[PDB]
DNA sequence: TATAATGGGAGCTGTCACGGATGCAGG
DNA sequence: CCTGCATCCGTGAATCGAG
């Protein structure tokens, strides 16, 4: 029924870890990572490949997919060849396989346990352009990052180190996904810095600041022009479905004309121009008109040099330039007399 | 209609409220096997797929009534304030105190009146060593300083000149030492008084007995064997690498820690005992000890009679999941079933793909013959849908989308109005919602994440 | 990249009358 | 177990103007 409440129920099933339990899980994870390292030292295979194989057997056959980072394609055939290759190792060596498995299982249990933390953190970041659940899942990504980058030897409670990565993932998400026109994170930090600046000034001056006033309080490199440019960039688009009037019978996009598609006047004028130009090029010979049609690109749609037109007609390039001068000059005299193409000058 | 699921049921599966069973694989629940297309709760899924277990916290300071690996029935009392609510193997979690019984084999002497003592080639704990009508005074047969070593009951006297022991005497129960530690004794002065009957202590046992006759008394060179306990305190940041009743020699590690210091290292030969856990984990599982390299690994699912450890001399009795313990050196099989039960439109698409329309048409045609009104009505409706798909050539699994189409950009335009401002359709925000949640899912799958 | 932090938050309440599907007790 | 009635949810609710 309610996705948020349902996820909160799925979270309340997993109990919270005791200090001993939390240390134990983090211990098995870290030892598991070392086990994968050692198994890589022995087998002579990719640590990432080994990790994904161990991860596959732990999670089960319910999940089988290809991993981008890995070089080989990951399929049940491959993971069985490797698992059997791993279980072909002696007692003291095969031990590490059990350590890696136990580690991944502890990792699953650790991430599953601290999901309550993400919820109680992401609840504060609401209203910034991302939904509640979107924030939670992004904090879950950061939680995963925190688990894999955690070191239990420091005696720090996991919540302390997790919170940093969680906030980091959430903030990165809000910076990336919010704006319809995506803006780089550093530029967003700049714009938000401009927001806190303008708000500080408006709070002290009892009015909204000028471009120059903000330019001052921003420091060096900031003038009124650059401030105005930054604000122009931060402008978000507005919905075309924006209601016009107090009824629902009108929309905003209904009042916006199409500037791209040619009006019937445009297409008709273009056709009239092509016809009148052909009527003008027929006042010449077929040769001296062909020189121009090849020169300006009426035919084939390409403008040619004097060397190519001379390589076609069989005369010298100076003869071609001479013919094009005569043709253009004839068209000038034709224009001066007929007064037809003048209206197309636009 | 096609899958014969109500609006409530199809909702629960599609929006991940409950699972649905594709291939039960012999799984059963509460006495009845798992039927296909049966809806089971998340709790039903964890009890089936991953087996049932529960952890019970123990009150501060109190020890456990049961032992490690002890089979436990439902209602059985694990702790003075805790009662188990399920059947299964009990396990210790985090022992606060580790008691190590160090093995000690020494030789010690004793002099008693011949008429009083009972001649035996050896002596058991509690076994009477002598019966004395008149209280007898044990006398030091050497000069030196007294080192008094007291047990739970019974004592050891080590007389020594300089730093070298000159004599070692044993004092069984019923014998009160008349000297303190560090007292100087000459030859002849009484060390202890044995009043009435005297027996061997409960803890220490006499392995061998060598007797020698001298005058009206006898002297006994006894080869004794006993165990002295030593308690080790364990911190939350420390873990025990040694199982219950394991044998360790000098140098072996018992409890590891963050720093090399505070680490518990076995001083000598002795057995290890765990007490005062953080809690007790009761798991419905089968215990399989191994003395050799194990072939199966933790995380694997196994049917009864599968090759486990020691070249295949030990195998599984029940269906379940393998959890290899290297601490207790035992392969556990957590009682569970490898069952295929899913959620969402992936499960639905599967059920739609497996549907043979001709068969359902025939079944509903035979169903249309039934005298009841409602039977004929619902079967007609279902058959109408089946006939529709069959006549059209459409496949039911096309009602579920693997690839969601994208409307051309000009039909969902992003344009710059008169003032240079931008205006766009809501479909763009909708598609961005889709791509974001899709790409995040692909990343969460790639890196691997808990099923929650 | 490290004190520790671990289950959300605002609901919109003065339309109405239809078809059809769900579910209930009753013969 | 099968009919009948109560009840639930989803769907409609004039045209053109301007705004
Ligand atoms: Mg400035
Ligand atoms: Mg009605």
């Amino acid at each position: 029924s309610d996705p948020v409440r349902q996820y909160l129920h799925e979270i309340g099933q997993v109990p919270l870890l005791t200090l001993e339990e939390e240390v134990e899980l983090a211990r098995k994870v870290e030892e598991g990572m070392e086990a994968i390292k050692k198994l890589s030292e022995i087998t002579g295979l990719d640590p990432d490949l080994i990790r994904e194989v161990v991860r596959a057997k732990i999670l089960g056959s319910a999940r089988v997919r290809h991993i981008p980072g890995l070089k080989e394609t990951l399929d049940p055939k491959t993971v069985e060849e490797i698992d059997q290759k791993l279980k072909s190792l002696p007692k003291e060596h095969k031990r590490y396989l059990h350590i890696a498995r136990e580690g991944e299982a502890a990792r699953q249990h650790l991430i599953e346990a601290n999901l309550r933390l993400v919820v109680s953190i992401a609840k504060k970041y609401t209203g910034r352009g991302l939904s509640f659940l979107d924030l939670i899942q992004e904090g879950n990504q950061g939680l995963i990052r925190a688990v894999e980058k955690f070191e239990y030897k420091r005696r720090f409670k996991f919540s302390t180190y997790a919170t940093w990565w969680i906030r980091q993932a959430i903030n990165r998400a809000i910076a990336d996904q919010a704006r319809t026109i995506r803006i780089p994170v550093h530029m967003v930090e700049t714009i938000n810095k401009l927001s806190r600046t303008a708000r500080q000034l408006q709070q002290e001056l009892g009015r909204e600041p000028t471009y120059e006033e903000i330019a001052e309080a921003m420091g060096p490199g900031w003038d009124a022009k650059r401030v105005e440019e930054t604000l122009k960039i931060a402008q978000e688009p507005v919905s075309l479905e924006t209601p016009i009037g107090d009824e629902k019978d009108s929309f905003y996009g209904d009042f916006i004309p199409d500037e791209h598609l040619p009006s019937p006047v445009d297409a008709a004028t273009q056709s009239l121009l092509s016809e009148e130009l052909e009527k003008a090029l027929s006042k010449l010979s077929e040769r001296e008109a062909m020189v121009l049609k090849l020169r300006k690109g009426l035919i084939d749609g390409r403008e040619h040099t004097l060397e190519e037109v001379g390589a076609f007609f069989g005369v010298t390039r100076e003869r071609i330039r001479q013919i094009e001068n005569k043709a253009l000059r004839k068209l000038k005299y034709h224009e001066s007399r007929t007064r037809k193409l003048r209206d197309f000058l636009d | 209609t096609l899958l014969d699921l109500s609006a409530t049921e199809l909702e629960q599966v599609l929006y991940f409220s409950k699972y649905i069973v594709l291939d039960p694989k012999g799984a059963i629940l509460n006495g009845v096997p798992v039927e296909k297309r049966q809806l089971l709760t998340d709790e039903e899924y964890r009890e089936l797929r991953y087996g049932k277990q529960e952890t019970y916290p123990l009150p501060p300071g109190v020890d456990a009534l049961v032992k490690d690996g002890e089979e436990v029935v439902k209602g059985q009392e694990l702790a003075p304030g805790v009662v188990s609510r399920l059947d299964g193997v009990a396990l210790y979690r985090f022992p606060r105190r580790v008691r190590v019984e160090y093995v000690k084999k020494e030789r010690a002497g004793l002099r008693l009146p011949l008429a009083a003592w009972v001649e035996k080639e050896a002596y058991k704990p509690g076994e009477i060593l002598a019966e004395l009508p008149e209280p007898y005074l044990f006398r030091a047969e050497e000069e030196g300083v007294v080192e008094l070593k007291e047990l739970e009951e019974g004592a050891f006297l080590v007389l020594r000149r300089e730093d070298e022991p000159v004599a070692t005497y044993f004092l069984p129960v019923g014998m009160t030492p008349l000297v303190v530690h560090g007292e100087i004794v000459e030859k002849g002065q009484p060390l202890a008084e044995a009043k009435g009957l005297l027996r061997m202590p409960r803890q220490v046992r006499a392995a061998q007995v060598e007797a020698e006759e001298e005058g009206e008394t006898v002297y006994l060179t006894l080869f004794l064997e006993w165990t002295e306990p030593k308690d080790y305190r364990v911190q939350p940041h420390m873990n025990v690498v040694v199982p219950e009743g394991a044998r360790v020699e000098a140098g072996d590690k018992i409890v590891a820690a963050i720093d090399p210091e505070e680490e518990v290292i076995a001083e000598a030969e002795g057995v290890v005992h765990l007490h005062e856990p953080a809690s007790i984990l009761v798991v419905k599982a089968r215990v399989y000890p191994f003395e050799d390299d194990v072939e199966v690994s933790t995380g694997d699912r196994v049917a009864p009679g599968d090759v486990l450890a020691d070249g295949g001399k030990v195998k599984s009795d029940v269906y379940g999941r393998v959890e290899v313990d290297l601490v207790r050196n035992v392969v556990r099989v957590v009682e569970s079933y490898d069952i295929d039960a899913r959620m969402g439109a992936e499960a639905i698409q599967q059920l739609l793909k497996e549907l043979d329309l001709e068969a359902l048409e025939k079944e509903l045609l035979e169903e249309m013959k039934h005298p009841s009104r409602a039977r004929r009505a619902k079967a007609r409706k279902r058959l109408e849908v089946v006939r529709a798909f069959l006549d059209s050539g459409n496949r039911p699994e096309w009602m579920i989308l693997e690839a969601v189409p994208v409307l051309p950009p000009d039909l969902r335009p992003m344009v710059q109005v008169d003032g240079g401002r931008f205006a766009t359709s809501d479909l763009n925000d909708l598609y961005r919602r889709l791509i974001n949640r899709n790409n995040r899912l692909k990343k969460l799958l790639a890196q691997g994440a808990p099923e929650i």
